[PDB]
């Protein structure tokens, strides 16, 4: 009565049986810009239904000796579809994201994941050397990985110098493989501006860490994917301009 | 009524916690034994990212406690209205050093203490309270002056002891003497944005950005806020090694999206850089499982 | 009470100190307002 | 709805979670002395904090060719908490127990366990030999095997000379390894008299029978503990005087 | 009043079956067929 779901946005619609609570970063849904704030003189854009669906990511293998997987948004959505397209033609930007995530894995398996989302997720450079110069620094494709998503070299500390035991602190819900198989977020627009860029200002990341590793008895699947399906709400638009990649 | 699907929505567009003021610590009501099915306060679902709820009174025989504990100390407000160190300049005003002067942007990301208080919270918005105690090198203090212009963005910088930017006709300007009690100046959220930002994933500019080094990263300018500079009030130069530490305070705070707390240390200003070969584990490491201290 | 000598609005110490907390922004930032004592699933 | 169960006495709180149905002995909850009945003119003792726990017995394996075990009260309790430290203190007792046992097993195991409370549970030697003077009977351990609990040697006739078949006509609740892994039984105090010794006359009894013995295909957990947690209810003492061991 | 631990157990520390006379055996009434989920008495916990 509580562990069905169904999620439709736009022409989509997305159910899962297993798993049950969807929990709202701040509680607070997301909407669009009041008329008191916005700065953005010219009328933004309200498709609604085109850019509003479920865009599935492609998927990610957990292994037994898996790290971690992370992705930045809206930088996910900027090649395909028509929110690609209207986000490579517009300098401001707005949008409140519902995140969706799926793990499933049979009852005899067992295993945890760690889903959050984390706001600003810059990363670090990985190096000893305090030389200004010559300070390391994380290459482009590696924080703004785009659809793929690339992994984590040390997950205990984010790759930014924060722990994973406090990273609670965000919004999360734990996919944990004895009683969900998935997991959901709702998360409105979280930026210190009313707009901003696309393809430049990354609004927040996700997280999906292997806490317990993934452990079955031998003679089972062996390979279990993640995918995650998401969904941006009360998306906006504004300054209309030339195309623009990267 | 020329089509529903218009004006459905529009008409649903409307706006889609009314938590309450405690003044205290929160008291308890006592609670007898309870010997029925159905009702567990116990096992909850902490994987729904919920925090369990199970309330002292529903776990065991508690009593009745009126509490009188203040909660005042613990608001943000009063946590950082503690003042704090922020910078050093080094006016080596000598023979060689022939400048006379010396110019700090403000980072307070330069010293830890301070700086692992605000990162508590990812965008603040607050009022400052700056603070320049002045002294030499020794810690004496002499009959000297000293000025403190506050250089925007965009401003002319000094260039020496002399200069022209040092008539601040229109750039705010602090004159004090060195046997006086600490200058001390309120300072307003002036940024170009609305609140402040520690952190900015992606890049001010748009265009390439290369994979080899990426200096460029995690550099949000609305926080970065020109400079300031000193010199000592004099066309020709006194011999005395200075260094005048400055001290600010945060007032009508507002915090927004609380963040974890950095246990790795610090290695550079404006990036959070830890270092792989040293990973400094936050719990300190025990015997075995079963061997609490 | 508390009083400012400057016609501008920052330069007063602690204008409005406010108790106000509402755990349920991030204790339980749920959707179905789970019962205080049942049971969740 | 039903399934999930929280039991709280004293500073105890205990839940199970597969385990269903409280069965109340006689359908009396168990209350103190009325006025109109006590006899023990002095003023008795009602701490019903430091006694009215969940204390804990000892674990007792389950094998696959195992016989039985069985406890008294409050004999189990008299070395051992607030409760024994009060027991040997004080010549009057009354009580009221809150039975309540466990058995852990996964859904592939099967077995079924008897749980019941007897009254007044004499036991019975075991000899043909009914020469008055060399009557063979039973030793003090073994008819008073305290805090650990000794084990049956003849269940069928429960080591009495009454047949198990019959043993339901008391209070009981059967342990199923394929629905429920616990049990529960609150009993009031029953006694032909207002007030006992505690060191010398048990109120009751308890077995744990494995009618059904614990069969699993090999290659899983072997040894199945069992667990009981016992609590007293409205609690009595009277008449103090010097410690008596025994 | 001078604390409410030690007046509130007092207050609820009162008494915590009604059988009939049951003259003659138990007679019974029709009863037909009912073909319906949810409702089983067969299926009992014993
Ligand atoms: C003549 C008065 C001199 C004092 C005035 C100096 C300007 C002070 C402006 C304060 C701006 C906010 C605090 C600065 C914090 C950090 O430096 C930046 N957020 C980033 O590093």
């Amino acid at each position: 009565s509580d562990r069905v779901a169904q999620l439709t946005v736009g022409n989509s619609s997305i159910t899962t049986q297993e798993a049950a609570n969807i929990v709202l970063a701040y509680g607070e849904w997301p909407e669009y810009c009041p008329d008191t704030d916005a700065t953005a003189v010219d009328k933004p854009t309200r498709p609604d239904v085109s850019v509003n669906r479920f865009y599935t990511l492609d998927s990610k293998m957990w292994q037994e000796n898996s790290t971690g997987w992370y992705w930045k948004f809206p930088d996910v959505l900027n090649k395909t579809g028509v929110f690609g397209q209207n986000a490579q033609f517009h300098y401001l930007y707005r949008s409140g994201f519902c995140l969706h995530v799926q793990c499933n894995a049979s009852k005899f398996h067992q295993g945890a994941l760690l889903v959050a989302v984390i706001p600003e997720f810059v990363l670090a450079g990985r190096g000893s050397n305090t030389k200004p110069n010559e300070a390391p620094h994380p290459g482009f494709n590696t924080t703004f990985p785009g659809t793929a998503g690339a992994s984590f070299n040390d997950p205990y500390v984010l790759d930014s110098g924060v722990p994973l035991s406090q990273s609670l602190i965000y919004p999360h819900q734990w996919i944990n493989l004895r009683t969900n198989n998935c997991a959901t977020i709702i998360v409105p627009y979280i930026n210190a501006v009313p707009f901003d860029s696309a393809i430049n200002h990354s609004n927040f990341g996700l997280i999906v860490v292997p806490v317990s590793p993934l452990k079955y008895s031998s003679g089972a699947t062996t390979a279990i994917p993640i995918t995650v399906t998401i969904a941006p709400l009360n998306s906006e638009f504004g300054g209309l301009r030339q195309a623009v990649s990267q | 009524d020329p089509v529903e699907d218009i004006i459905h929505d529009a008409l649903s567009s409307t706006v889609r916690t009314s938590g309450q003021d405690v003044n205290t610590a929160a008291g308890t009501a006592p609670s007898s034994h309870r010997l029925e099915t159905g009702r567990v306060p116990a096992l909850q679902a902490a994987e729904t990212g919920a925090t369990s709820n199970a309330t002292d009174e529903n776990m065991i025989e508690t009593r009745c406690v009126m509490n009188r504990n203040g909660v005042l100390e613990a608001t943000i407000s009063h946590f950082f209205s503690r003042s704090g160190l922020v910078g050093v300049v080094n006016l080596t005003d000598g023979g060689t050093d022939t400048t006379g002067y010396a110019v700090w942007d403000i980072d307070i990301m330069g010293f830890v203490q301070l700086r692992r208080k605000c990162e508590m919270f990812t965008y603040m918005r607050f009022n400052a309270e700056f603070t320049f105690v002045t002294t030499t090198e020794n810690g004496e203090a002499r009959p000297f002056m000293l000025q403190y212009m506050y250089v925007p963005p965009g401003a002319p910088k000094p260039t020496g002891r002399d200069a022209f930017q040092w008539q601040t006709a229109t750039n705010p300007s602090v004159f004090v003497k060195l046997t006086d009690p600490p200058a001390q100046v309120s300072v307003p959220f002036m940024s170009p944005a609305s609140a402040y930002q520690w952190f900015y994933d992606g890049y001010p500019t748009f265009g390439q950005h290369p994979e080899t080094s990426n200096t460029t990263y995690g550099q949000c300018p609305n926080n970065m806020m020109g400079t300031f500079a000193v010199r000592v009030v004099s066309r020709v130069a006194s011999q005395l090694k200075l260094q005048t530490r400055v001290y600010m305070k945060l007032k009508h705070v507002r915090a927004w999206i609380p963040r974890p707390i950095r246990s790795q240390p610090y290695l550079l200003k404006n990036f959070p850089n830890y270092d792989s070969s040293k990973i400094t584990y936050s719990a300190r490491d025990r015997a075995s499982i079963k061997q609490a201290n | 009470t508390n009083i400012n000598y400057y016609k501008d609005s920052y330069a007063a110490s602690a204008s409005r100190q406010d108790f106000t907390q509402d755990p349920k922004k991030f204790t339980q930032p749920v959707l179905d307002s789970i019962r205080e004592l049942s049971a969740p699933l």
